[PDB]
């Protein structure tokens, strides 16, 4: 499966004489072709995206779409990861 | 004191990899706040920060930024005073 997205229309509402007719382009989109697994080995991702999906009840996509994204829907993902040594023991 | 801000890349084809790749990388720098410069074991890299950044490109960015630096001596010495001598008068 895959879900068009509408992005917009042709440049100009043409005619074409030659065809005895007129025509306009509609200009649709699909969205992460190459992805097929919607999993993730980001544990935080994975907790929070359980938790969208419990508390909200719709589909919680992890770290990238996927092509046959079902709106509505979340995607929980991970953008910056900060590590530290706060202590001997603790990280 | 010399500091270096070295970034590193992870390639793969799951990018799921790419991701357990970069979190045992950066737990192993944390937990082991330190990394060897050579086998002799008397130089190290001590860790001052490892950040992640997950948006950034593959390949031509790099997702981990690391921070390290390195506290040399200067390689000077001089004679030593092995014997010392004298005498006594009045």
């Amino acid at each position: 499966a895959f879900t068009c997205i509408y992005k917009g229309t042709s440049e100009n509402d043409i005619v074409v004489e030659e065809w005895d007719a007129i025509a306009r382009g509609i200009r649709f989109s699909v969205i992460a072709l190459e992805d097929k697994e919607d999993t993730t080995n980001d544990r935080w991702v994975e907790a929070l995206s359980r938790h969208t999906k419990d508390l909200l009840e719709i589909e919680s996509y992890k770290d990238n779409w996927k092509k046959n994204f079902i709106a509505p829907c979340a995607l929980w993902r991970t953008t910056h990861i900060e590590n530290k040594r706060i202590n001997y023991h603790l990280i | 004191e010399i500091t270096k801000t070295m970034k590193c890349h992870v390639v793969s084809k799951n990018k799921d990899e790419i991701v357990k790749l970069l979190e045992t990388l950066e737990t192993s720098l944390i937990i082991d706040k330190r990394v060897r410069l050579r086998e002799d074991k008397n130089m190290y890299l001590t860790l001052v920060s490892v950040v992640e950044d997950r948006e950034s490109d593959m390949f031509t960015t790099g997702q981990l930024t690391a921070v390290f630096k390195m506290i040399g001596k200067i390689k000077r010495e001089g004679p030593t005073m092995d014997k010392i001598y004298g005498n006594g008068n009045l």
